[PDB]
């Protein structure tokens, strides 16, 4: 077998002369960071991974993790492939690993506190230890000041740093004061500090010279894995399993000699740990390695860099540049982004203009009619602006680019509308925009003008019926359309041409009350797709199609947390989201799961208004009585150089089949694949087939606890499981050009328990298909899901006995419909249900037949066969039919580390005999996670917790084992397989995943 | 935050594992012996195995196999007292404390040695397999003096990678070693149970245990056999 792409714990990274070189599991990464370009991948270690890494000036690389060291050149790093012959195994575990001051011999700190100064074939000269008891270290540093002063610098479990000096074996300090034990140290350049962290999660800072703790740093919400200082020594960085990344101020004083002030955090990677950063004090840009195979970049200058992201004005400030013009009481209402700047109005009408370009603000003009709760509304694009207020009145006003003089102005008064409590705008086409007001009687009418770009008047004027649900509050066009977002999940589609033809009225597209946005995404024959949000954190996809309308559902999902207030797609085609979580104002990216940016506003947030720029946004928001501009530019680096992917467990994983359908051609050259996740996620993406490169679409977050198990059922229905009896049926749509979409089908009735797995068989071609459940409770059920009326119908019930029950499956043989279980006492039992489901089974490849009768709810028979095969639960289990279906090989491995292979036959007379063939007791070192059968059941793929990936062979009902290879992925757990057209695809998964060719 | 965190609250244990050793002696039996009568838990706190150990040989015992009993518990951390168990706060590196447990003996060697001990999983598997192998390395120290030739020793392991390495490594010493997840054990965790019967014969800021297995081992690898422990 051959390794293709790996993504999972990347531990560590270092900046070198615009490379960053990542230890990414036991391969090395360089990445030619300012482009994110991967120049080359060389695997250094034969299964461990590279836990830390340094670069002499003269491009060697010395590397270590575990027990395995390696000195490697840079050169040869660039260009080869691998270069696993140089690895070499120390006896203890490495801690840490610097070259000389003269890079001619290399230190290495074990765990027990020994130093071994070795040559560049890694060839031990001699060792250094301290006197006294034992130290066993869970961290630790040698820190290299000139050619003979190296201090090492110990972090042990019991919680002591131990700072002693390498050539003269003297203890320097003991630095005592942590509760935990010691996770990371590092020391200042300049010979001032330690700095240590521990799982008492502090950070303490130590005075070098003289060994007393100067400050305790209490901000991380969890343990705390790597730190540095940065900056020439006046500010530190550390990494955390809370998933940030924390910078710190090292203020200096004469009274107090120095102390940590918090000065920014940063939450950039998944659910959980944050292994590896560095700093490139140039450009103040770090780097972070994560659990999650994540490599991120981060502005340290993101508030700094161009020196004006932070402005604000409070009404005295203003005053002093308009004069002082402001009544009691009044403050600004409304406010507007356009080239030049600002445009404000205040509550008693003052409409002010903000000047970027001179930081001057200045009255533009007054209008009374508005002092009644103004509202605002613009056209950015054109400088216009667009004032509302409650008593029906209109004003309108468009502004020079640079000059900002007014150069149009429009007014008027809808009298069809009493009074008015909301205005929204969009853009038309290239003369004109629209602007609809609403009322809140009943029997008024939703009015929608089309006016000119170019001089603001009125095109056309459209009156609507309001539906009885409805109250207006987001709007987009589409051709001769209005999509309008509503309360109540609810979007009304009005026609402009028509304005007495009745609406198309799609009501709850999830569980959330106002709709935000409205964004047209692309659009392919008859069909338009639009991303439509929910302020409560739901976003929906759907297609419009022109047959009259008709609309689907492609998409559905909802934010982590949060408020949702708009979405859009950026030029890379990456979904990007917008809204707030509590105090906090985000802008997400969605598609690869990462903050560009936050914000703290004022806790109400009640007037806040965003807007594009070259080269970003610009956030507008009122806070604790001031004007606030945030202006968040780009990044100045790319955000990743790996995106990731989840950061915990993968349950399992499913690629989508290959079908006859019309799967788009982007596509091609890859599959499409889920992966399920212990961290509550569904991740749908994307790999190559030739260069194993993973490309992530979604992140689907319905389920409430880890996944169980996901798997497609057919080239667009896919079922995952989880626990609490979630069980949810997704139907996938690949039919568009840029991504795939999922959304929920239906979910599952439920009667705590899990589902621990489940399988399906189709009712011919129908689309109905029959489900079988079991649980931890030892329960079954079948089930019978119907499409046309999209419900689960319960027609088989019973219990095995009382044990956890792990896997079902259906086999089809002959007539006979089985149902092949596998409890936790290690026995395959069979139920023969035939008679007792409104079903019949066609004789070859077993299809399911509708007998069309009514649901009762039949109870399990007893077993026809009890095998007993393993000596403990089985943790997978598979089998295959021979080419008459009068029999199946049974594959099972399991938690007793066995591999089994058994017989299921039906004679002439149908009478099921379970008879085992072979049993391999050591087929692993450890629980067997997975057992695939391939090639017509001729050979076998295993996964299993001492990643070993094993391949059988099966001749005559006997297994022998052909070969075998290591992962990095640890705990291995999930394994899926594909023909290419034979050569197969492998996914390997657990944390991390990695994909192999064979 | 399963079945077993309930059923601990309810029986009085201390956690939850308290039924890992039960589940445990539901096969081997080597708790249901009545010629079992001394017995060390390293690694002991919070204290459960202890429980299990005091309530197994003395609530649950005939009087006439109570006689000579007892039971000593160690942890670095402090424990909270258990009727008849003798808790020591001692290392189990350090030297009286092989001195002490003899002491508290009659000078005779201890039928049974067992430790449930584990530091908390960092999420970084080589570190927690290596720690673990670590803990169980350093108390097979002491369990290869105070443990009666032909006498049980009982070890939590990471059932990990390099598990293969721990059983050759532990083949010279013993006499059939076994590997064990009770039902108890959460399937979340990558744990066992290393159940070494029938203790055979040891050899005849230094030098330790992890170094001379490492001495003579190395770098190969064997199975050892499986045996699931309930009922």
């Amino acid at each position: 077998m051959k390794d293709l792409s790996h993504y999972g714990p990347a531990l560590c990274v270092k900046f070198y002369n615009d490379y960053v070189l990542a230890g990414y599991g036991p391969f090395i990464h360089v990445y030619d960071y300012h482009s994110a370009t991967l120049i080359n991948k060389c695997r250094l270690f034969h299964y461990n991974k590279v836990h830390g890494l340094s670069l002499s000036s003269e491009g060697k690389i010395l590397a270590y993790g575990a027990r395995s060291v390696t000195i490697v050149e840079l050169e040869d790093v660039l260009k080869k492939e691998s270069l696993v012959d140089f690895e070499r195994i120390n006896s203890d575990w490495i801690t840490g690993a610097t070259f000389s001051f003269d890079n001619l011999q290399i230190y290495l700190l074990t765990c027990y506190n020994k130093v071994l100064i070795c040559d560049l074939n890694c060839e031990v000269l001699f060792r250094k230890s301290l006197g006294g008891e034992r130290s066993i270290l869970y961290s630790g540093i040698i820190k290299v000041f000139g050619p003979d002063k190296v201090y090492v610098n110990a972090g042990t479990v019991m919680g002591g740093v131990i700072i002693w000096d390498l050539f003269s074996e003297t203890k320097i300090h003991n630095l005592l004061g942590h509760e935990g034990s010691i996770f990371y140290v590092n020391l200042s350049n300049n010979g001032r500090y330690v700095a240590s962290c521990s799982d008492d999660r502090s950070i303490r800072l130590w005075d070098l010279e003289t060994g007393k703790q100067l400050s305790v740093g209490w901000s991380h919400t969890a343990r705390i894995w790597n730190l540095m200082f940065f900056d020439n020594d006046s500010k530190l960085i550390s990494v955390s399993e809370d998933c940030t990344c924390r910078v710190w101020n090292i203020i200096e004083s004469r009274e107090n000699v120095a102390e940590l002030s918090i000065s920014n955090v940063y939450e950039v990677h998944l659910i959980k740990s944050i292994w590896g950063v560095d700093v490139k004090d140039d450009e103040m840009i770090a780097v972070t390695s994560g659990n999650d195979g994540r490599l991120k970049l981060i502005d340290l200058l993101q508030l700094k860099r161009h020196g004006d992201e932070e402005t604000s004005f409070s009404l005295d400030d203003i005053a002093k540049q308009c004069g002082d013009i402001f009544e009691k009481n009044e403050s600004i209402k409304g406010f507007q982004w356009f080239s030049f700047g600002v445009i404000a109005i205040t509550s008693l009408g003052k409409i002010l203009k903000y000047s970027d370009v001179t930081k001057q603000w200045k009255l533009l003009l007054t209008n009374e009619k508005f002092n009644s709760y103004p509202i605002t509304n613009g056209i950015q694009t054109q400088n216009i602006a667009v004032f509302s207020n409650n008593k029906s009145d209109i004003l309108l006003i468009k502004f020079s680019k640079d000059s900002a003089d007014i150069i149009e102005t429009e007014e008027f008064h809808l009298d069809e509308l009493s009074k008015t409590n909301n205005c929204l705008v969009t853009e038309y086409d290239d003369d004109s925009f629209l602007l609809t007001l609403q009322s809140p009687n009943p029997r008024e009418k939703f009015v929608c003008l089309e006016i000119s770009l170019q001089n603001l008047k009125i095109k056309s004027k459209h009156c609507f019926n309001k539906p009885e649900n409805f109250s207006s509050s987001c709007l987009t066009s589409f051709r001769n359309h209005i999509l309008v977002g509503s309360r109540f999940s609810t979007l009304v589609i009005y026609n402009l041409l028509d304005e007495s033809e009745e609406p198309f009225i799609i009501r709850r597209l999830s569980p959330g009350d106002t709709t935000t946005s409205i964004e047209f995404v692309e659009d392919k024959d008859n069909s338009a797709v639009f991303s439509v949000t929910n302020r409560d954190g739901y976003y929906v996809f759907i297609e419009l199609t022109k047959n009259r309308l008709s609309y689907k559902v492609l998409h559905s999902n909802k934010m982590m947390k949060g408020f949702l207030e708009g979405a859009f797609f950026n030029s890379k085609g990456e979904y990007i989201t917008y809204g707030f979580k509590s105090s906090l104002f985000y802008l997400y990216n969605e598609t690869n799961c990462y903050e560009l940016a936050s914000e703290v506003c004022g806790g109400s947030h009640r007037l806040w208004n965003l807007a594009k720029i070259t080269d970003g946004h610009v956030l507008m928001y009122i806070k604790a009585s001031r004007f606030h501009l945030r202006k968040i530019y780009n990044s100045i680096v790319p955000e990743t150089l790996e995106n990731g992917v989840h950061g915990r467990e993968i349950r399992d994983i499913s690629i989508c089949p290959v079908s006859n359908t019309n799967t788009n051609d982007n596509f091609k050259d890859g599959h499409i694949f889920c992966t399920a996740s212990e961290d509550t996620t569904i991740k749908l993406g994307y790999f190559n087939n030739r260069t194993g490169k993973v490309q992530n679409f979604w992140t689907q977050r319905k389920h409430v606890s880890g996944l169980q198990r996901c798997q497609f059922i057919n080239h667009k229905l896919m079922i995952s499981s989880s626990a609490r009896e979630e069980l949810f049926l997704w139907e996938l749509n690949d039919k568009y050009n840029k991504r795939p979409y999922m959304t929920i089908r239906q979910a599952l009735p439920v009667s705590d328990l899990r589902i621990m797995d489940f399988d399906v068989k189709f009712i011919s071609q129908s689309g109905d298909f029959l489900l079988v459940t079991v649980y931890s409770d030892s329960t079954i059920k079948i089930w019978h899901y119907r499409e046309n009326q999209n419900k689960f119908d319960l027609i088989m019930q019973g219990r095995y006995k009382t044990c956890c029950l792990f896997n079902v499956v259906f086999i089809a043989l002959k007539e006979e419909l089985l149902v092949v279980i596998s409890p936790t006492d290690g026995h395959l039992v069979v139920y023969n249900i035939t008679e007792y489901v409104p079903f019949s089974v066609d004789p070859i490849s077993g299809d399911l037949v509708d007998h069309k009768l009514d649901a009762t709810i039949s109870n399990l028979p007893a077993p026809v066969a009890q095998l007993p095969v393993h000596q403990s639960g089985v943790k997978s289990l598979d089998y295959v039919a021979n080419a008459t279906r009068t029999s199946a090989t049974i594959l099972t491995g399991g938690d007793d580390n066995g591999l089994g292979l058994s017989n299921l036959k039906l004679d002439d007379s149908n009478k099921v005999t379970l008879k085992t063939s072979d049993f391999i007791a050591a087929a692993a070192s450890s629980t067997i996670t997975s057992g695939m059968l391939i090639n017509g059941g001729k050979e076998v793929i295993t996964t299993s917790v001492d990643q070993v990936i094993r391949a059988w062979e099966i001749t005559a009902g006997k297994l022998s084992l052909v070969d075998k290879k290591r992962t990095t992925v640890a705990d291995t757990g999930s394994l899926e397989i594909i023909s290419n057209d034979s050569e197969k695809t492998l996914l390997i998964g657990g944390v991390g995943l990695s994909i192999w060719k064979k | 935050r399963d079945l077993y965190y309930r059923k601990a609250k309810e029986q009085g244990y201390r956690a939850r594992s308290a039924f890992k050793l039960l589940q445990l002696n539901d096969q081997f039996h080597f708790l249901d012996d009545p010629n079992l009568k001394r017995v060390v838990d390293l690694c002991a706190a919070p204290g459960s195995w202890s429980q299990v150990l005091s309530r197994k040989l003395f609530d649950e015992s005939p009087s006439s196999d109570k006689e000579d009993r007892k039971i000593v518990s160690v942890d670095l951390q402090p424990m909270s007292p258990i009727p008849h168990v003798t808790t020591l706060q001692a290392d189990i590196t350090h030297p009286k404390t092989l001195a002490r447990i003899l002491k508290l003996f009659g000078n005779e060697k201890a039928d049974f040695v067992c430790s449930d001990g584990a530091p908390d999983v960092t999420g970084l598997h080589d570190l927690d397999e290596y720690v673990q192998q670590q803990l169980i390395m350093s108390a097979l120290q002491l369990t290869a003096c105070i443990l009666k030739k032909g006498g049980t020793f009982v070890a939590k392991i990471f059932r990990g990678r390099d598990i293969d390495m721990l059983y050759s490594q532990l083949g010279y010493l013993f006499d059939k070693i076994v590997c064990a997840k009770p039902r108890s054990s959460r399937g979340t965790s990558l744990e066992a149970f290393i159940v070494c019967l029938g203790y055979n014969p040891p050899s005849n800021n230094k030098l330790c245990i992890s170094d001379k297995l490492s001495h003579w081992n190395e770098e190969e690898r064997n199975i050892a056999e499986f045996m699931a422990c309930g009922s």
